[PDB]
Order: structure tokens, then sequence, then C-alpha cells
């Protein structure tokens, strides 16, 4: 036959971060790319690569 | 957006430490700064041992 | 930790509570009798080679 208590409560605490901007570049003339190696294609395997 | 952030919560204990040593028979005892907020009437607390 | 037992608006996190906001912007633009463009709405146009 007692009365309810008292409440209580907390609160979290908070964490941020950053987004970073990444870039990876290929570069091959025309003459090259029309012609063929035995390696394959020289553009895909700069891609690859890249 | 570039910037993110979140929010994290810990379940922990209701511990209290009596800086002023209290004999047999007082019925107030000294806590730590902001310790006694947690707890309310009607709470069971025991002293605890090594 | 907060005793008062009754959570408020006040007792919140930093960023915890986002006030409200109206997404849109209301504009501001002359008025007049005639068109924003007066003078071209009351106006003939011919081609120029």
């Amino acid at each position: 036959g007692s009365l309810a208590p008292k409440s209580a409560t907390r609160n979290p605490v908070k964490l941020n971060n950053f987004c970073q901007i990444f870039k990876k570049s290929y570069e091959i003339t025309k003459t090259a790319d029309a012609t063929k190696a035995r390696t394959g294609s020289a553009l895909a395997n700069d891609k690859k690569r890249r | 957006d570039p910037e993110f952030s979140w929010w994290e919560e810990k379940l922990t204990h209701n511990r209290l430490e009596v800086k002023t040593e209290a004999a047999a028979g007082v019925t107030t005892l000294a806590v730590d700064t902001d310790q006694a907020w947690a707890c309310v009437k009607g709470d069971i607390l025991m002293v605890e041992s090594v | 930790a907060t005793i008062a037992g009754l959570r408020g608006t006040g007792d919140w996190g930093n960023q915890e509570r986002p006030t409200d906001f109206r997404e849109t912007i209301l504009w501001m633009e002359p008025n007049g009798q005639a068109p924003l463009q007066a003078l071209m709405s009351k106006m003939s146009s011919q081609p120029t080679t």
C-alpha cells in the first residue's frame, strides 16, 4: 500500500566523423588505344591498375 | 551530409563512495559530488567487500 | 544525471533537439500594374541580320 517513488534519467554521448574525396586518373593516346598489344587492351589494363 | 554523427549509451551500476567515515548508528552519509542524485527513496544499498 | 523527475525540453543533449523549420523560402518581388519587363511587353519584335 505504499506510494510510487521518484524518477530519474540520463543522456547519451555523441560522436562524429567526416567524408573524404578520392581521385585516381588514367590517360592514353588514341593511337595507342587503336593498336593491338599482346598483353591486351591498354586502356583496360590502366583502368585495373588505377 | 559530409559530416555525420551518432549516439552511444552504456548501462552501468549505481555505485557510491563514502568520503567521510561514519560509525554505526549514523543515519546520514557523505558521498562524492552529485553521486546522491541517482538514488531515491526505497533503494537498497549494501556495503561491498574486496 | 537528472533527478528532477520531469524530463523537459531543456534536459536534452547538445544537438539531440532540433527546433521546427519551414522548409522553403518566402519570396518578395517588386509590385506594380505593368509586368516586370514593362518596356519589353509593350514593344514589338523583328529579327536582324
